[PDB]
């Protein structure tokens, strides 16, 4: 029922969640990424992933990976940031 | 002039130089003027037609051009469009819009350069100045494209060299000039500059026509078929930015290494030797400095030298070494017979980055405020840390817009972009516009309506009232009473209204002008602001009601007028006289108390009139006639009240 | 003659429409700018019995009233009265003296007008440190006035500066500057404020730092808001910036708390500057004096003033350039 | 329903002048918002409409008094809405 | 259709007639305003009478 | 007549009908206009007053039917006129009789001021030259004929100082403005001629056309503010709307409305509303006169319209148009088709809008007065 309601909604909520996850901060971005992970795990038709790949989000994913690499470099350097960065990298 | 010392007036000849001129200054609508004033020595001034010694002081005279103002209007229109679209979000869309507007700017700049070239071909004497302006515009476009491909994108190794080569081949026409000079000869393939043109095409990157020309040379010369075949087989290993999933520099480095290895193998085997032309071509392609300094007729300037070095020496470079390579290129280019240049230093600074210092150098050297404004807008669109102060105050874009608005108002036409440029500034723009629109003349109807529409779109009131008062006094000087009254009732002012009222009063006292049906046609607040129009309307209503016969309404209107007290004494006399036609009659039911209160009000009004005219005396020239009229009015009033008493006594029967 | 004797005063309109010239020719000349281009001689007539000294137009909220000053201890008021100006026709400009301003026994140094608000505050300064402000009691006639204010300072007079009021709780002040061709008197600039609690002018500020004679003072109006700029032409090039500090809640125009410091000091005349120009908000400054030297300065994107033109007028000219630019 | 408290809102003149007056009348007080005193705001409005005139001003005093009364009723209703919003925030 | 026309006519006749909108102690400007209001009221009354006659027919 | 918008049958040719600024640009509402009696027995200028709804400034009663407040008489003909001043009205004639009338606002009457029987003179007197379109501005009044004859009069004096009579081809109907030294004329085929203030001899200076669609141009008018803004309406639609006055051939092409447009009027108060009439009985209302950048009032027609504010963009990659130069695609937007009357009148001649009231004179000798309700 949840998947049918999501498909009936279409790409509005998908784009909203994607924008909130990309142009976010720390806790909100981590929670949005965890929600995306859970919805991908409970997915069954992969049409959501197909739309994500077709909408041109590859450059945004590359930028997110670069930001994660920058966070990893900051953690490797002395004086680590807050403890939430560990959970962010885990997610 | 603008930095040194100005020269005195008159000619340095003895006759006209025996008497010096202490030139004085004068100010007006922002345009300063110089007048011939005499001091110490004598002078030769007159008072006739035109101005002596053609004194027409005006600044920014070189910017006035038919195509220049059109290009500026188009640029500011697309600038306003960019500011309107800037309310979107951030990301790759902003960079795409920036690239699009930069391409549009380069296109309109190329169009302006073509128009300037056409004007140069049309003219004759100003050809040198037009060529100088064309070169300046080309340098401006080159700097704009360099800033767009360097600061905006800020791409690392890989596509940076390709973008630089594309910009060079798009902004450089020396290769085309060399190709034209080769084609001018009777034998292009047998020309000595054919190999130079081929090397230039290879440097630019266009390999299709390069390989075509190589095949043509192989078909022409009998001792170059296998040579050109080996050259084409070697050029096939060129790296055209491979995309095996993402931006990878390993493939580019491997392709460059394979190309170098194949070239070295051919040179060691001999298939690429034993020929002077191809040997020199290979020596140039290997990456030298003295050979390129000798063959500098092919390359353009320091940026061309730098891109040639980066293409023939390394596969790709990083931004950490790009500035070093550009500095070394400029250094050896200046060493190889050259001279320093301000535009070259500006380009070197742009390559060395630091946006703050490059825009500082731009504002110091070039006085073009629109270019700095566009650069600041692009830097703000790119989402970068910008300075919030103009090294003295605050906000550089506001200062640039104010400078452009001043430079535009210095002219005598086109003042529409200044309105929006002042609306964009929610600080000094309001007072600047309020001071400029009140300082500019508002005499002609065209500019008057223009300023009226401008202030109406800006939604103001003081400027509207000022323009209305100015046009009202203009109409009064030109003898336009109706126009002056319309302007006064538009500005909600009463000075001109009372002036026109007194004009009507003296006109009626002279000849007697009262046919004014404008109040009956249309009304508003003029009848409340003044009293002459109200008096005329009341008189017309009284006349119509007396024609339609209504003594009750006549008495009511008379009481209302006596309680309102309108118009001075010259018309108060007529208002008090207007009672006999309503008193000599005997018909119509009349009430005793109504007649009593009416006669009491009339007597009180006449007593107040006598007291207000003069203390216990009367003036004017109508004395005996006025007394006789008062006596006959009192007699008619007595007869009317007697008839009213008779009617009241007969009604109760 | 024909502008061949001693030049007195030349003035231009703020709208760029009319210009006036007066000298020792016992007559003034008023020229008008053509709508198609350039200008020509429009009219020339006698305004005073002696040598006309000064001439100043009026505010754009009234008309083109000419205030002709001379050494005859009087001041004439002229207005361009039209004749048969009806429909698409312009009548002949008939110069008719409406009224005159006379109440002193010395010559007039300067004259200016006032905006609407109350009426027409006409100021007239004499050659002994006494200014008089007259008000028009009626609006339908320009042949009457009443002396409403008199201010007697020290030394003599020269120029006067006001302030176009447009804001709230603000009154137009009057800035006066004494001069006597002797830089030995301490304090030369005074500022009087129109206190409304007494409905009269009262002392406010007195510049005790400047001691040189003040020939004129150029004021930068800002609608009675923000800051202000005052350019003084003494012996050098002095420009000060007056910044408002705070307003008290007890004095409605009495004592004020203003700060005035030197913000542009430039010495290049080495003589006695007599007149200084004024552009928009301080962009181009031309300073001239009684020594045959004109100094031009421009303000770029900073706040300094660099020498851009040194015009000679006492010796012999060496060339001819930049006469119409 | 949401109770949004508005300090000053005019609609009888130009919107530019209305926004300018609104931006000028922005200061803290005792209620907690950017509102002014019931008499001080009317005094400021009177001073503003007096400092921007010309020479003619007849028949405008009753209109100004009616506008002042309407603005007073408006700010009273907005203060009531502000108390409602404060009680809702406390709840 | 008959019920719709009946409801339209009923609401039209239940709508009270307009008023000239005038008060006592009126000056000249107040008299001009009252005259304008009476003119617009007469126009609205004529329009309403025409509409009511059409709906009744 | 007696219901809805006003409809009167004056039974006369509705030549030039223009609303006077007597009741406009003031506290009073516009209702007084003037009409020329061309193609009749006596060419007389009649000042009339309409009847609008409500009463905001002592308007007329009843439900319509305008009434003639005044009329003037002159032996000359009546072509057209441009309101240079509220009290001054200059009307040309096809027989060389320029009538400058003086209208008294304080009297609501017309007085014969000047009747130039020897108009269009410059090197003598007694000259007769026909006129087609006369337009005034500061400080010149320019009148054009059929064979390229141009006449120029000054606004500060009552005399003629420029009469250029050359030999041109085709027929020119109408004249716009540009500046004080440039004149743009349209042809009855699709040509645009650019002349200067000092032109001698035959052979026109610059002649341009529009590639693609070339229909006969009919009415042409200029903007009351910026002179370089031109509004043209011809056969199948072929106007060159431009916010400037440079370039060789016009790069603008706005082709719409297959029906012939006889007249296109502007809003005199707020020059941002254009009203266009059709030959099949249609009245279109366009907003934003090119220069005014504001949200358009519905699309319609092959035009580029105007741009407004844009916000809320996806984090992906968008675009922002491009750059191109072609004499086929439009460049400046203007036509904003608003469906008001599809097919109600059999024919429509001229129309004029002011403030909120629109008068419309039809070819069947009738006039219609409509109060606008949109914006």
């Amino acid at each position: 029922d949840n998947l049918s309601i999501f498909e009936s909604y279409g790409t509005a909520l998908m784009e909203v969640v994607c924008r909130d996850a990309c142009d976010g901060h720390d806790i909100g971005r981590m929670l949005a990424l965890a929600l995306l992970d859970r919805i991908v795990s409970v997915d069954r038709q992969q049409q959501w992933l197909l739309y994500l790949s077709n909408s041109g989000y590859l450059k945004v994913l590359v930028d997110s990976l670069a930001e994660d690499d920058v966070v990893l470099r900051n953690l490797l350097t002395p004086q680590p940031p807050l403890l939430k960065a560990l959970y962010i990298y885990e997610s | 002039m603008e930095e040194l010392d100005v020269d005195p007036a008159e000619t340095p000849i003895p006759g006209l130089g025996q008497q010096n001129r202490h030139i004085g200054f004068s100010w007006g609508p922002g345009d300063l003027l110089l007048y011939e004033t005499l001091y110490q020595k004598q002078g030769n001034s007159e008072t006739a037609a035109r101005c002596p010694f053609m004194y027409l002081v005006r600044s920014d005279e070189d910017i006035y051009s038919p195509v220049l103002r059109k290009l500026f209007n188009e640029s500011h229109s697309i600038f306003v469009g960019l500011q309107k679209s800037a309310e979107e979000a951030s990301g790759k869309s902003r960079k795409a819009q920036l690239v699009q507007v930069s391409r549009n700017y380069r296109s309109v700049l190329r169009a302006c350069m073509e128009e300037m070239h056409t004007l140069s071909e049309s003219t004759r004497e100003t050809a040198q100045k037009y060529i100088s302006q064309i070169s300046i515009l080309s340098a401006m476009e080159l700097s704009w494209n360099l800033c767009e491909i360097l600061f905006i994108e800020s791409a690392p190794a890989g596509p940076l060299l390709i973008l630089l080569l594309e910009w060079v081949r798009l902004h450089v026409c020396e290769v085309d000039n060399i190709v034209q000079d080769v084609l001018r000869s009777e034998k292009p393939t047998e020309h000595e500059k054919f190999w130079d043109g081929v090397t230039g095409y290879v440097l630019q990157g266009r390999m299709n026509e390069a390989r075509q020309l190589l095949a043509k040379e192989a078909s022409t010369s009998a001792s170059a078929r296998s040579m050109c075949r080996v050259l084409d087989d070697l050029l096939k290993k060129m790296p055209m930015l491979h995309t095996g999933g993402t931006q990878t520099l390993t493939e580019f480095e491997l392709k460059w290494q394979h190309w170098r290895e194949e070239c070295e193998r051919h040179l060691q085997n001999g298939t690429f030797s034993s020929n002077v032309h191809m040997e020199a071509v290979c020596r140039v392609l290997l990456g030298d400095e003295e050979v390129l300094l000798e063959k500098r007729d092919l390359m353009t300037t320091w940026y061309h030298f730098l891109v040639s070095r980066l293409l023939f020496k390394h596969p790709t470079v990083k931004p950490t070494e790009l500035h070093f390579y550009a500095q070394s290129s400029l250094d050896m280019f200046l060493a190889g017979d050259s001279c320093p240049e301000p535009l070259d230093n500006i380009l070197l600074a742009a390559f060395e980055f630091d946006i703050h210092q490059v825009i500082k150098e731009f504002s110091i050297v070039s006085s073009n405020w629109w270019f700095v404004a566009h650069l600041t807008d692009l830097l703000d669109h790119c989402q970068l840390f910008q300075a919030h102060n103009l090294y003295f105050g605050a906000n550089m874009r506001e200062f640039l817009l104010l400078d452009y608005a001043s430079g535009l108002f210095s002219h005598h036409s086109l003042w529409q972009l200044g309105v929006d440029y002042f609306d964009y500034c929610p600080n000094l723009g309001r007072e600047y516009l309020k001071l400029h629109m009140e300082r500019i003349p508002l005499s002609t109807e065209k500019k008057a309506l223009k300023a009226l529409r401008i202030c109406e779109q800006r939604q103001m009131t003081e400027q509207v009232r000022s323009i209305c008062k100015t046009m009202a006094m203009q109409s009064l000087c030109n003898r336009r009473l109706g126009s002056a009254l319309s302007w006064s009732i538009r500005a909600k002012d009463a000075a001109f209204a009372t002036l026109i009222s007194d004009r009507f009063l003296k006109e009626y006292c002279e000849r007697g002008n009262f046919t004014d049906l404008d109040l009956i046609d249309n009304l508003g607040s003029a009848m409340l602001l003044s009293d002459r129009l109200t008096f005329l309307g009341k008189y017309r209503e009284f006349h119509r009601m007396y024609s339609q016969e209504q003594f009750s309404e006549a008495a009511s209107l008379l009481l209302s007028l006596m309680t309102a007290r309108i118009a001075p004494c010259s018309f108060w006399l007529t208002l008090l006289l207007d009672a006999l036609p309503l008193l000599e009659q005997k018909q119509v039911i009349f009430s005793a108390e109504q007649t009593y209160e009416l006669m009491r009000c009339l007597e009180d009004r006449m007593a107040a009139k006598l007291e207000s005219t003069s203390p216990d005396e009367i003036q004017k020239q109508d004395s005996s006639i006025d007394n006789t009229k008062v006596e006959m009015l009192r007699l008619a009033l007595a007869r009317n009240l007697a008839r009213a008493i008779v009617t009241e006594g007969a009604l109760q029967e | 003659a024909d502008h061949k004797d001693l030049i007195h005063d030349v003035s231009f309109d703020f709208h760029g429409r009319r210009m006036a010239t007066c000298s020792s020719d016992q007559s003034v000349k008023v020229w008008d700018k053509s709508e198609n281009g350039n200008w020509h001689c429009t009219a020339s007539w006698k305004t005073h019995s002696g040598s006309v000294w000064r001439v100043t137009w009026a505010h754009p909220e009234f008309g083109q009233v000419l205030a002709s000053c001379s050494f005859d201890r009087t001041a004439a008021v002229w207005e361009e009265i039209v004749g048969e100006s009806n429909d698409k026709l312009r009548g002949q400009s008939h110069w008719v003296k409406r009224t005159t301003l006379v109440d002193s026994r010395t010559s007039v140094t300067d004259v200016k007008f006032a905006p609407k608000h109350m009426g027409l505050m006409l100021a007239t300064c004499s050659a002994d440190g006494v200014v008089r402000i007259y008000e028009a009691p009626d609006v339908m006639n320009l042949s009457q006035w009443s002396l409403q204010h008199e201010i007697s300072c020290k030394l003599s007079c020269s120029c006067i500066s006001w302030n176009p009021s447009s804001s709230r709780a603000h009154s137009p002040m009057i800035a006066v500057g004494s001069d006597d061709s002797s830089p030995n008197i301490m304090g030369k600039v005074q500022i009087y404020e129109y206190n409304e609690n007494t409905r009269k002018y009262a002392k406010a500020e007195t510049l005790m730092s400047v001691s040189d004679p003040v020939h004129d003072i150029a004021f930068a109006p800002n609608l009675g808001r923000s800051f202000h700029i005052l350019a003084v032409a003494t012996k050098d090039v002095r420009i000060f910036t007056m910044k408002p500090l705070r307003k008290e809640l007890s004095s409605s125009g009495g004592v004020t708390k203003f700060e005035i410091h030197t913000v542009a000091q430039f010495d290049n005349h080495n003589s006695q500057v007599w007149r200084v120009s004024w552009n928009i908000t301080g962009t181009v400054l031309a300073s001239s004096g009684d020594d045959g030297t004109v100094r031009l300065w421009k303000a770029n994107y900073m706040d300094n003033w660099k020498c851009i033109g040194v015009l000679k007028g006492d010796g012999n000219p060496v060339g001819n350039s930049y006469q119409g630019f | 329903s949401n109770e949004i408290p508005e300090p000053l809102q005019l609609d009888f003149f130009d919107r530019s002048q209305i926004e300018q007056v609104i931006a000028n009348c922005e200061h803290k007080n005792r209620r907690g918002q950017t509102v002014c005193n019931v008499k001080l705001l009317h005094r400021v409005l009177v001073a503003e409409v007096n400092a921007l005139q010309g020479m003619a001003a007849i028949g405008q005093r009753p209109l100004l008094m009616e506008e002042i009364n309407t603005i007073l009723q408006y700010v009273v209703e907005r203060n009531k809405l502000l108390q409602c919003l404060h009680a809702k925030r406390h709840a | 259709e008959s019920h719709e026309a009946f409801n339209e006519w009923f609401k039209h006749i239940n709508s009270p007639p307009q008023k000239p909108t005038l008060v006592g102690q009126a000056s000249f400007t107040e008299k001009v305003a009252h005259e304008h209001k009476e003119k617009k009221y007469e126009m609205d009354f004529g329009i309403w009478k025409g509409h009511l006659d059409a709906l009744t027919s | 007549m007696a219901d809805k918008f006003a409809a009167k049958f004056v039974s006369h040719k509705i030549s030039r009908t223009r609303w006077r600024p007597v009741s406009a640009s003031s506290l009073q509402q516009p209702d007084v206009f003037a009409t020329g009696s061309w193609d009749n027995e006596e060419n007389k200028v009649c000042v009339w007053a309409t009847s609008d709804f409500g009463a905001t400034s002592l308007d007329e009663e009843y439900q319509g039917d305008p009434k003639q407040l005044c009329d003037i008489k002159h032996p000359g003909d009546v072509m057209d006129m441009q309101f240079l001043d509220k009290e001054r009205i200059v009307t040309g004639s096809s027989t060389g009789t320029v009538t400058i009338f003086r209208h008294h606002e304080n009297n609501q009457t017309l007085s014969v001021n000047q009747r130039w029987e020897q108009a269009h003179y410059h090197v003598g007197s007694n000259m007769r030259a026909p006129c087609t379109a006369i337009v005034c501005s500061s400080p010149e009044i320019v009148s054009v004929g059929e064979d390229g004859r141009i006449n120029c009069f000054r606004a500060e004096s009552r005399d003629v100082l420029r009469t250029i009579d050359d030999a041109d081809s085709s027929t020119m109907h109408g004249v716009t403005f540009l500046r004080t030294t440039e004149i743009l004329t349209v042809n009855s085929v699709g040509q645009l001629k650019l002349w200067d203030l000092r032109k001698q001899g035959n052979d026109p200076t610059q002649i341009f056309s529009v590639t693609g669609e070339r229909v006969p141009l009919h009415c042409v008018d200029r903007h009351p503010n910026q002179q370089h803004v031109v509004a043209t309406g011809g056969q199948d639609g072929m106007l060159c709307i431009w916010d400037v006055r440079h370039g060789k051939m016009p790069m603008s092409l706005l082709n719409a409305h297959e029906a012939e447009m006889w007249e296109v009027h502007f809003h005199p108060s707020n020059p941002d509303h254009l009203f266009t009439c059709s030959e099949d009985g249609s009245l279109w209302h366009w907003d934003a006169s090119a220069d005014s950048e504001k949200p358009t009032f519905l699309l319609g027609g092959r035009s580029t319209f105007n741009i407004s504010r844009s916000s809320i963009a996806p984090p992906n990659a968008n675009q922002s148009l491009a750059c191109a130069w072609l004499s086929t695609d439009p460049t400046k937007g203007q036509l904003e088709i608003t469906n008001l009357l599809p097919s109600s009148t059999l024919s429509v001649n001229s129309l004029d809008v002011l403030g909120q009231n629109l008068v419309c004179g039809t070819d069947a000798e009738a006039i219609y007065v409509t109060r606008r309700l949109f914006s």
